[PDB]
């Protein structure tokens, strides 16, 4: 019944107009006290609410952005957007779809959470390059392989192991922007050096923006 | 709906089972200033009455017969005899949005009286005064429909509260609805006293071979007797057979002589109460 | 105003209480209060939807209620769990706010050393103008400990400000690193020095 | 939709005889060579009942007799149908008949006896019809023309929905279906009985009981007696929507009954074999 | 309203020809039993004339 898919594009211009398209099914705008909205927050800080979308066709809005929030719905596409005009370089927060199921419980059902990011700076082609052991790459016996990627702008960038099947035991953990402004981040997998050669590991780096889908396989490269 | 347009829902035909809703105790409020809340669900009625109204938690009072309000005396009346009962339970759950409901409607401005059960649609600018409105929502000139905002994190007085009326309205024509008749397991060879819906008395219940009309259920005998009906439940026919009965005669010699005595139970084979048959 | 204290720690296993503030007249009444529990990297759960009862999906002993004017959720028996960010939640007067976030961790560790692993690039992102010395900082359950370098010339940032705040299956937050360099140099420089500093174990 | 369609050459109608007919149960009881007697509403034997022809002759001059008038319903009537292609189907009753009391719509076209108990205002002359289509070469309903301002209902007993022939072929009668529509303390009580038959132009002589169909508990006022034919209107025949109504063959044989005592006997099965007038000539007394 | 005088709803069954009935124990209306404590189906058997 939980099938929220929340989409939109995630670089966006400044001073532009957001569209956040938030696909679900099962529960509909029909039954009175079920309504739809979403939630600002951006990383790291706290939450704040900004549209909610009800049964009864009503735009209830936030005073902090009243003159720029705008939210519609569609009932037969099950399909909620928020069209956020005039986009601050402050708006760059995590946006969280949720349905208000009834007065009393507040926000049951919640998204997974799509970063938005608001420059003048353009997307970029992906650095995906493997990491393989090397001579000096014993320290205590971790060495474990790497799908370093950076020179991208866009920040919400996944990274999927054989198309997610060799998922198991993912530890990547992203980043934040450098001081000369390109993100990056590796995967730190815990596959240890001894089981590599005879396993296939292909990263299939996942770029919403760009939608370059590189495939890159690692093996153990010598000097 | 609202206390401007509470509509009507009468249904004839029906077995209403008020029993489990007086034992649901899922409203706030089930008394009701008619019948007492009990046996009204084995008196029979013509048809019922429903009604669909919204008024706040401050006048859930002005719902009563003999009760006055602002918002009672111009929007829904009570009759003078009403016999019928009242629910509402507390409707903040799924019909109160943010910043005000401003869904449901309200009318307190009237220049005429309002008479019990009278549904108006009356949408025309008011005057509280002498001067005529002549199309103005200026001075002296009020609509009299006006915004019923629901705050959802208001007192108690402001939540919103669903009535429903249930007028138990006698007519002259037979009465339909009334609730359940419960049954209970079936005896069989036994003195037992019955309560069919037809028939009411004592007897032996087993079974026989004769067969009743699809329509017919009853039967009677040549001098008026009842000999056998059919089962509500199962169609089956039940002969229906008086149980042993009879008079008692002690046959006794002089007391004189002993102090013995013989009872004798006249027309039954005594296995139902020296033993010489 | 929802305000929220930052962090609010504890010993495993106690009835720590978390408060957030009057939420005077902008806050009719305060009859709907849902606090929240956000863990890192994912989604919030709702640990209680109204005053005293909690929803059927996560029913556990979160329990809690408002006295006068405040609500606190009490959490006595499934205390000794992972950690994440409280946010009481409740309705104004014709708006929505969450307030602030209590980021509740739970005091008490063993801590016995943090994992320094130097990963030299390979034979692949360096001819493509795209050499990068990344060094591995985890094992380790404080917080995300400052990573120090001592490469023999001096201590030089290159873009190390992440600390990359994102805890794993296990609750240990990895204070991982990265290294931008010149195109193409490798036998010029030697072992760059990632020993990072943590809290009980320098080494 | 409502025109007036007489197209009548009305003559003065015959009257029949009652060869002991309108002999119902009086209530549910069951009882075996019992000669039990009562006090009901019944029909008498031997008596003169009201005949109305619906026979549309087409032969050399022929008569277009398509009668449907009021009748003075006093507590009961003893309908009958001789006829052989199910043209009679509908019984509407009423006190004035025009938005003013409540109405009936006893009517089956070719579905189920949809008994509404609703308030509109029909028209005076209401008719229904099938129409023969050479397009489909199937006699399909297509006339509901009865009502025109439906106004808000009572009471639904719709039953289930089937579908018959309507073929509206001639020869000799093969099916008489008996109904009484009295109602007594508010209960519109219902009896139908399904016999066959086989005559031109005679009511069926002999005993037939009428078993209840059904027991409305509807306390309406009811002094009138309307019926609602069937028109079976074809392509071949000309005409216009005024006087292109070829109408079928069939007479229903409606008679007013009375407080009268009966002398019931009951079979060793349970139904009623013959019966005494209890008013008829003294060896009946 | 003089609330000094004061008269019975209702009890569980018909009260005997000339018998005393003084009781405090509320009537256990429905079927969830009310324990002492009074509420929903358990109102006070006593009612003010007003
Ligand atoms: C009434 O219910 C019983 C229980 O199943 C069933 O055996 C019987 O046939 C029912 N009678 C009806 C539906 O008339
Ligand atoms: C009394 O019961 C016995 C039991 O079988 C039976 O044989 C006997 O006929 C009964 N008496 C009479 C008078 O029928
Ligand atoms: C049919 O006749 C009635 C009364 O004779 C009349 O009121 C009605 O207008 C007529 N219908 C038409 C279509 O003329
Ligand atoms: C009464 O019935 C007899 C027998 O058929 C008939 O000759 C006579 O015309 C009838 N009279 C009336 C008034 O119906
Ligand atoms: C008869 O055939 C026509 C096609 O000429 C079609 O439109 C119609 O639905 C069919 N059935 C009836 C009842 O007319
Ligand atoms: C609804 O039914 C009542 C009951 O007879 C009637 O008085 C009223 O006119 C009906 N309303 C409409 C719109 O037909
Ligand atoms: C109609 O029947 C009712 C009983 O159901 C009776 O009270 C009333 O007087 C009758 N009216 C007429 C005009 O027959
Ligand atoms: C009575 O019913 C029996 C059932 O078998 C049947 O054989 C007999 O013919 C019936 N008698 C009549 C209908 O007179």
């Amino acid at each position: 019944q939980v099938t929220l898919r929340e989409s939109g594009p995630t670089l966006v211009k400044p001073k532009q107009t957001l569209t956040l398209t938030c696909t679900f099914s099962g529960f509909s705008l029909s039954t009175p006290g079920g309504g739809v909205g979403w939630i600002r927050q951006p990383p790291g800080k706290a939450l704040e609410w900004l549209a909610l979308i009800y049964w009864d066709d009503d735009k209830r809005y936030s005073p902090s952005l009243k003159s720029s929030l705008t939210i519609t719905k569609d009932t037969s596409k099950n399909q909620v957007v928020l069209t956020m005009t005039n986009m601050d370089p402050v708006d760059t927060a995590t946006y969280y779809c949720a349905r208000l199921t009834a007065a009393d419980t507040i926000f049951d059902c919640w998204g997974q959470g799509t970063l938005v990011t608001v420059s003048s700076a353009s997307t970029k082609g992906p650095s995906v390059f493997p990491l393989a052991p090397s001579s000096k790459s014993t320290s205590g016996g971790t060495a474990a392989l790497g799908c370093l990627v950076k020179d991208y702008f866009p920040e919400p960038v996944t990274v999927s192991w054989n198309s997610g099947a060799l998922t198991s035991g993912v530890h990547t953990f992203p980043a934040v922007l450098q001081s000369s402004g390109l993100y990056s981040l590796s995967s730190v997998v815990t596959v240890p050096s001894s089981s590599l050669g005879t396993q296939t590991y292909i990263c299939n780096v996942n770029h919403k923006p760009s939608n370059t889908k590189v495939d890159k396989r690692v093996e153990p490269k010598s000097c | 709906a609202s206390v401007y347009a509470w509509n009507r829902k009468r249904i004839s035909n029906c077995v209403a089972d008020y029993s489990v809703l007086y034992n649901s105790a899922s409203f706030s409020t089930f008394k009701c200033y008619g019948v007492s809340p009990t046996k009204l669900n084995d008196l029979c009625f013509t048809n019922v009455y429903a009604d669909s109204f919204v008024i706040r938690g401050d006048e859930v009072r002005q719902i009563a017969p003999g009760q006055t309000g602002k918002i009672a005396d111009y929007n829904y009346k009570l009759p003078d005899d009403f016999t019928g009962c009242v629910i509402a339970w507390n409707s903040n759950n799924l019909d109160s949005k943010v910043g005000g409901n401003y869904n449901y409607l309200y009318r307190l401005f009237r220049k005429s009286n309002l008479k019990p059960f009278e549904r108006d649609i009356s949408t025309e600018i008011y005057q509280a005064g002498s001067t005529p409105c002549n199309g103005v929502e200026g001075f002296n000139c009020y609509f009299p429909l006006q915004s019923y905002g629901f705050q959802p994190t208001n007192g108690v007085g402001y939540q919103p509260y669903r009535v429903v009326v249930l007028s138990f309205e006698l007519l002259h024509a037979p009465a339909t609805v009334c609730g359940p008749k419960k049954s209970t397991n079936l005896v069989k060879n036994k003195c037992v006293n019955f309560n069919f819906n037809g028939l009411t008395g004592t007897g032996v219940l087993t079974e026989s071979n004769k067969k009743f009309l699809p329509f017919q259920q009853f039967g009677r005998d040549i001098a008026d007797t009842t000999d056998a009906v059919r089962d509500p439940q199962t169609l089956e026919i039940l002969d229906i057979t008086p149980c042993s009965f009879g008079g008692v005669s002690v046959i006794t010699p002089g007391t004189n002589t002993s102090n013995q005595v013989a009872v004798l139970y006249q027309d039954v084979n005594c296995t139902e109460v020296n033993v010489f048959q | 105003a929802l305000t929220q204290p930052a962090s609010v720690s504890g010993s495993p296993g106690l009835s720590i209480t978390i408060s957030c503030t009057a939420t005077s007249s902008d806050v009719g009444a305060y009859n709907y209060v849902s606090w929240y529990q956000q863990h890192p990297g994912q989604a919030p759960k709702l640990m209680i939807y109204d005053v005293s009862k909690r929803p059927s999906g996560v029913s556990n002993r979160f329990s809690g209620s408002k006295s006068a004017n405040t609500a606190s959720l009490t959490i006595s028996g499934l205390q000794a769990e992972d950690e994440a960010d409280y946010y009481c939640s409740s309705y104004t007067t014709t708006s929505v706010v969450f307030g602030g976030g209590t980021k509740l961790t739970v005091l008490g560790q063993p801590k016995a050393a943090p994992s320094v692993t130097l990963f030299p690039p390979s034979s692949e992102e360096l001819q493509a103008n795209k050499a990068t010395l990344v060094c591995l900082i985890s094992d380790f359950y404080p917080g995300a400990v400052t990573v120090a370098w001592k490469a023999d010339s001096s201590p030089v940032k290159a873009g190390v400000e992440t600390t990359t705040p994102s805890k794993q299956s296990n609750n240990k937050y990895a204070a991982s690193s990265y290294l931008s360099l010149t195109p193409e140099q490798w036998k010029s420089h030697r072992s760059y020095s990632c020993q990072v500093t943590h809290e009980g174990s320098t080494v | 939709q409502c025109v007036n369609l007489t197209t009548r050459t009305q003559l003065p109608p015959a009257y029949t005889n009652s060869f002991t007919r309108g002999v119902y149960y009086p209530d549910k009881v069951f009882r075996s060579s019992v000669l039990h007697s009562t006090q009901d509403l019944f029909l008498p034997f031997f008596s003169n009942v009201t005949w109305f022809h619906a026979i549309h002759v087409s032969g050399t001059n022929g008569t277009k007799r398509f009668d449907n008038p009021v009748l003075p319903f006093n507590d009961g009537v003893y309908f009958a149908s001789t006829e052989k292609s199910n043209i009679i189907r509908g019984w509407i009753f009423g006190t004035t008949l025009d938005s003013k009391t409540q109405s009936l719509l006893i009517v089956n076209n070719a579905t189920n006896v949809v008994i509404k108990v609703c308030e509109f205002q029909f028209c005076n002359d209401p008719f229904l019809g099938v129409y023969y289509h050479k397009n489909n070469k199937s006699w399909m309903e297509s006339e509901f023309r009865v009502y025109s301002s439906a106004n808000n209902c009572t009471f639904e007993y719709v039953s289930q929905p089937f579908l018959m022939d309507l073929e509206g072929k001639q020869g000799n009668f093969k099916n008489l279906r008996e109904f009484v529509f009295k109602n007594i303390d508010g209960y519109f009580k219902i009896y139908s009985k399904h016999t066959p038959i086989n005559l031109v132009r005679d009511l069926p002589q002999g005993f037939s009981a009428l078993e209840p169909l059904v027991d409305l508990p509807i306390g309406i006022n009811i002094t009138r007696f309307q019926t609602l034919l069937a028109l079976h209107r074809s392509y071949l025949t000309p005409g216009d929507s005024s006087s292109g109504w070829t109408a079928g063959a069939a007479a229903y044989y409606v008679g007013y009954l009375q407080p009268r005592t009966f002398l019931l006997k009951y079979n060793e099965n349970g139904t009623i074999t013959d019966a005494v007038d209890c008013a008829l000539d003294p060896l009946s007394e």
